[PDB]
């Protein structure tokens, strides 16, 4: 027993965003799809196939067809994004099962392109016998970035430790990269450089132990 | 009306346990069958197990089977959840819902509680000062900072000048290393005419390891 | 095997009293009679008999109510039942009714019936499973949660079904000499509570070579999905159809009345009353 829905659906505002989830079981049993945003419990959205709760807008319409069930939400508008669950339980009442999950865009906002912050070693870690150059990425959209480090011109192997980009308070999203190295390594070679790709653009900030 | 209030989480090594409460309110607890869900951190949703509303009988997803007991105690209200023998893999929010009476979904959940299962060891962080630069900022401002690495587990707190700096402050969220440890970044942009004349100094807290830590930022030399 | 399920409350559900009137009367034998009285021996269900009515589940609020119990087998059984639903879809039978000994498991579905002899562990509270597939919008079977495990077997026996599709179905069953035998009669009638006045004798329906000890049976029963949701109540489905007549078979004598075309259209009880005796003294 296991539900299939896709992991991403992008639509645009006012348009019509439909969401399917399939499986065998879902042509014996009713379907019941729910609605989490992030850091909140899920809500009921739609129970067997079709049927809206008290607090749930006409905007969302259930179908069902075989082995697949359908969420869909007309007037798509900039709170219908995130993520959407479907939920069935098998016959004899013994299990329950949630699908994958679809992450729900909305689209229309406007690609922000990354500031970079580079900051080197501080002496005091130094000191500590360690070193860490701290790459700050932030203000970009989409939320997808790659960052690549490189010891003087060839790009380092290992050592790196990188968030996945984060929301901020202005919808625009945040990352941070780190790279790790002893004090040898840092001394010894001309510059470190951390460059961030991003929507094919690329920004390089460079620092060197000579400071 | 209806309210459902999880607690018990925590942060655990592996292998050892670790028992959730739910305690119910605003309905008949003993008419309704009741349900633990979980999520982990940037995943989906997993049905973990339900139990009957008299505790007749309970059935658990194949995930956590032999390892985890639902149970309840209709007298207080309060549904728990054992978790033995935890993997790191258990790590997620446990939610507590409630069965909706006559069809198989569930209509009330509560505001779920975090589990952490690593073998980490408590540890407080070291923190160093990213000195001010200005190469990345607007004119006539620099930013400057405060490394927060090597700690576990999460969270730290971090203010500047024990809160009386706000503007233009921007703490990262923390990198869950491959060492099982923790990091983060904290920078703020400041007027580059202040630097000769205000201190800057970061508050960084770290409860779990009762660890806190000013840190005076200067300009390098 | 499989996994069972927990299904008996706290709170029991109350038999009721009701008489035989004249009912449980069956051909003793497949020997061909025609315009004769004949005076047989056997273990009959006497008339005006004790009889008990039991509800086995129950939808009150919309509360959940099972009670679907054990019942003894003593000399024979008389067991009938109301009901358009396909609810009960047959019986177990045996003594300890656990791995230790050998019992009769009698199952119907929609397409067969299947009748095993094993050394079955039986679940607490057996049943079968049936749910509403809502594409195909019909009644399916689910999963079996008769028993735990079974071992040994020494008889298994398929054919059609004969408890699917106002209409009261009469059985009689019979362990002697090694066999189990089982008559059964289906008939229309317009009453509710109590086991309708008249007379239609059962017809044999299937001698079974089991050669066990019976000593004890507990009917099998199919439950809808929409009853084992985890709360306690069941809003999806009218589950008062659910219930069944049980009467215990004696040695007795009766006289049964073969018409022209071999049919039993009457009979007497010779121990009720002394007006039966005296008809059988007569044997008129
Ligand atoms: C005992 O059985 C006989 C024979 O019936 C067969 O056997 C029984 C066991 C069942 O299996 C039946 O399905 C079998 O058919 C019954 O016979 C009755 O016969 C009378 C007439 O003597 C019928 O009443 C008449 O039927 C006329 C219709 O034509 C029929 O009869 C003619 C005779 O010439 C025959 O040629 C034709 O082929 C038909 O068979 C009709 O016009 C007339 O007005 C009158 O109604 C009666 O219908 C028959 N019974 C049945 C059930 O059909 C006995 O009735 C039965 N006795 C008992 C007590 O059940
Ligand atoms: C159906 O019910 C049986 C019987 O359980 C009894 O009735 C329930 C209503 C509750 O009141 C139970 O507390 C009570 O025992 C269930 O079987 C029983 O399950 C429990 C829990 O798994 C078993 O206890 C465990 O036993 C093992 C050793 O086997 C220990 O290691 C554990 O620490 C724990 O004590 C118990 O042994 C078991 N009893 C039998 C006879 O099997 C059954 O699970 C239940 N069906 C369900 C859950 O759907
Ligand atoms: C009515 O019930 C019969 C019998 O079901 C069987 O006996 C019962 C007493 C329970 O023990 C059931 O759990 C058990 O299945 C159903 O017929 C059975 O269907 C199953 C599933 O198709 C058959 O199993 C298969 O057999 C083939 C043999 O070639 C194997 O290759 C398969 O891997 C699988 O094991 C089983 O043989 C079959 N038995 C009979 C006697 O027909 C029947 O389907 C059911 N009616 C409905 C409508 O469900
Ligand atoms: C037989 O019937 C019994 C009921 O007995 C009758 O009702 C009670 C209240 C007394 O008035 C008594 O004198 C009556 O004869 C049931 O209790 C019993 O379970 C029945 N036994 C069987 C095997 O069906
Ligand atoms: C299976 O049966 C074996 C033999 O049991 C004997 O023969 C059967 C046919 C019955 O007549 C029984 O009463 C006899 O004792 C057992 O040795 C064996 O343990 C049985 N298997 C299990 C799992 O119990
Ligand atoms: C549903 O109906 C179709 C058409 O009759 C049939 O082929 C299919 O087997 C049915 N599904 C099940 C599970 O019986
Ligand atoms: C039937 O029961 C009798 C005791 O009443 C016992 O002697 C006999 O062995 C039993 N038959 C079987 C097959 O176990
Ligand atoms: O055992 C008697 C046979 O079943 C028939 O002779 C009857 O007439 C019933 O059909």
């Amino acid at each position: 027993y296991e539900l299939t829905q896709p992991p991403s659906v992008s639509v645009s505002p006012g348009q019509t965003a439909r969401i399917t989830c399939s499986g065998d079981a879902l042509a014996k049993h009713y379907a019941y799809w729910y609605r989490q945003k992030p850091g909140q419990a899920p809500v009921l959205v739609i129970y067997k196939d079709s049927e809206r709760p008290s607090g749930i807008p006409e905007r969302f319409s259930g179908s069902s067809s075989g082995t697949t069930v359908t969420l869909t939400i007309s007037g798509v508008q900039a709170e219908d994004e995130a993520d959407y669950y479907c939920q069935s339980a098998d016959s004899i009442g013994s299990s329950w099962v949630f699908g994958g999950g679809t992450k729900l865009t909305v689209l229309g906002q406007p690609k922000a392109a990354p500031s970079v912050t580079l900051f080197p070693p501080s002496s005091e870690e130094l000191q500590a016998n360690k070193a860490t150059l701290v790459c700050l990425i932030s203000d970009f959209y989409p939320g997808a970035v790659t960052v690549a480090w490189k010891a003087d011109s060839s790009p380092v192997k290992a050592g790196v430790e990188t968030t996945t980009p984060s929301k901020q308070s202005n919808n625009k999203y945040a990352a941070s990269s780190y790279l790790s190295l002893t004090p040898e390594q840092w001394k010894s070679h001309r510059s470190y450089s951390c460059q961030v790709t991003h929507e094919g653009s690329t920004v390089e900030k460079t620092v060197a132990p000579t400071e | 009306e209806v309210q459902l209030v999880e607690s018990g989480g925590g942060v655990v090594q592996p292998g050892r346990s670790l028992r959730l409460s739910c305690a119910a309110s605003g309905f008949t607890f003993s008419s309704y069958g009741m349900h633990w869900v979980r999520q982990a951190p940037g995943k989906g949703l997993e049905w973990v197990t339900v139990i009957w509303y008299d505790g007749s009988n309970r059935y658990y997803a194949d995930s956590v089977k032999g390892r985890f007991t639902i149970s309840r105690d209709n007298s207080k209200n309060t549904l728990y959840l054992q978790m033995d023998s935890l993997r790191a893999e258990d790590t997620a929010v446990y939610y507590c819902a409630r069965a909706v009476a006559g069809e198989w979904y569930f209509d009330y959940w509560g505001q779920g509680t975090l589990v952490t299962v690593s073998s980490a060891s408590t540890k407080g962080p070291s923190v160093f000062p990213l000195a001010p630069s200005s190469k990345s900022t607007s004119g006539g401002t620099a930013a400057l900072g405060c490394l927060v690495k090597d700690y576990f587990p999460e969270p730290v707190t971090v203010s500047w000048n024990s809160g009386a700096l706000t503007s233009g402050v921007h703490t990262f969220p923390a990198v869950l290393q491959s060492s099982g440890l923790y990091s983060l970044s904290s920078v703020v942009t400041v007027p580059s005419s202040s630097l000769g004349t205000q201190t800057y100094i970061c508050n960084v807290n770290h409860k779990p390891s009762n660890t806190k830590v000013d840190k005076k930022v200067e300009p390098k030399s | 095997g499989t996994q069972c399920v927990n299904l008996t409350t706290r709170t029991q559900l109350p038999p009721a009293y009701t008489n035989s009137f004249t009912r449980g009367v069956y051909y003793p034998d497949k020997v061909f009679r025609s315009s004769v009285l004949h005076s047989t021996q056997d273990l009959f269900l006497p008339f005006f008999s004790n009889v008990t009515w039991f509800h086995a589940i129950h939808v009150s609020n919309g509360t959940k109510r099972f009670d679907n119990p054990v019942l003894p087998f003593n000399d024979g059984v008389y067991f009938a039942s109301t009901e358009k639903s396909n609810i009960i879809r047959g019986w177990i039978f045996g003594t300890t009714l656990d791995s230790k000994t050998q019992s009769l498991l009698i199952v119907n579905n929609a397409t067969n019936v299947v009748i095993k002899v094993c050394e079955f562990q039986f679940c607490n509270d057996p049943f079968l499973g049936v749910y509403y597939h809502k594409n195909n919008k019909s009644w399916m079977e689910s999963e079996f949660r008769v028993y735990s495990s079974a071992n040994n077997c020494t008889f298994e026996y398929v054919s059609q079904p004969f408890l699917m599709d106002k209409n009261l179905r009469e059985f009689v069953f019979k362990n002697i000499d090694g066999y189990f035998k089982i008559y059964s009669k289906h008939t229309p009638i317009n009453l509710v509570r109590d086991l309708p006045q008249g007379f239609s004798a059962l017809e044999p329906l299937v001698d079974l070579p089991i050669g066990i000890n019976i000593t004890r049976f507990q009917t099998l029963l199919a439950l809808h999905r929409s009853y084992l949701t985890p709360g306690d109540s069941s809003s999806g489905w009218t589950a008062g159809a659910a219930a069944y007549y049980v009467g215990y078979l004696q040695p007795r004598t009766f006289l049964l009345k073969y018409n022209e075309n071999g049919t039993i259209t009457d009979a007497v009880d010779c121990a009720l009353d002394p007006l039966s005796e005296t008809k059988c003294t007569a044997k008129s």
